[PDB]
């Protein structure tokens, strides 16, 4: 007593089968990130601007001992 | 069931990248009746335009 028994699918078939393109979106806006890079450009700028002038100070008293040895 | 994925990530790295799309847009222009003379079959046809699968 026995049966056919053969390579065949379940029944009811198989799962479906994803096939579209699934490509999706993942980012901000443009208007978002160029806003993003103007914010860090301007505390660079302004970081960059106070540490300079402090900076001519510092080589304003070394120049100011060097003229006070220089006779 | 997971291939889809694999296309997927090919496509990620391919379809919308620039230098990708530089080196073969507009490279190997073929029109359809030079196609169909020439003898193409295939995807050389259906890139020409030509709406034809034996
Ligand atoms: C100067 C820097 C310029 C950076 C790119 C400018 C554009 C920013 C951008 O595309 O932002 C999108 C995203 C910002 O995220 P987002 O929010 O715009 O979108 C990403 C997707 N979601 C929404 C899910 C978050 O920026 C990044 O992904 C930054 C990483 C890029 C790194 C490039 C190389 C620089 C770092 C080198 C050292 C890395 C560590 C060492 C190990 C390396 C791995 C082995």
């Amino acid at each position: 007593a026995s049966k056919v028994k053969q390579d065949m699918p379940p029944p009811g078939g198989y799962g479906p089968i994803d096939y579209k393109r699934n490509l999706p979106r993942r980012g901000l806006s443009g208007y978002s990130m160029f806003a993003v890079g103007i914010g860090t450009l301007l505390f660079g700028y302004w970081s960059m601007m106070k540490w300079n002038r402090e900076r001519r100070r510092l080589q304003i008293e070394d120049f100011e001992a060097r003229i006070a040895l220089m006779p | 069931k997971n291939f889809s994925f694999r296309i997927d990530e090919l496509e990620e790295m391919l379809t919308n990248n620039r230098i990708w799309r530089n080196r073969t847009v507009d490279i190997g222009v073929v029109t359809a009746e030079d196609a169909l003379n020439y003898g193409f079959s295939g995807v050389m046809l259906r890139g020409s335009g030509i709406q034809w699968d034996l």
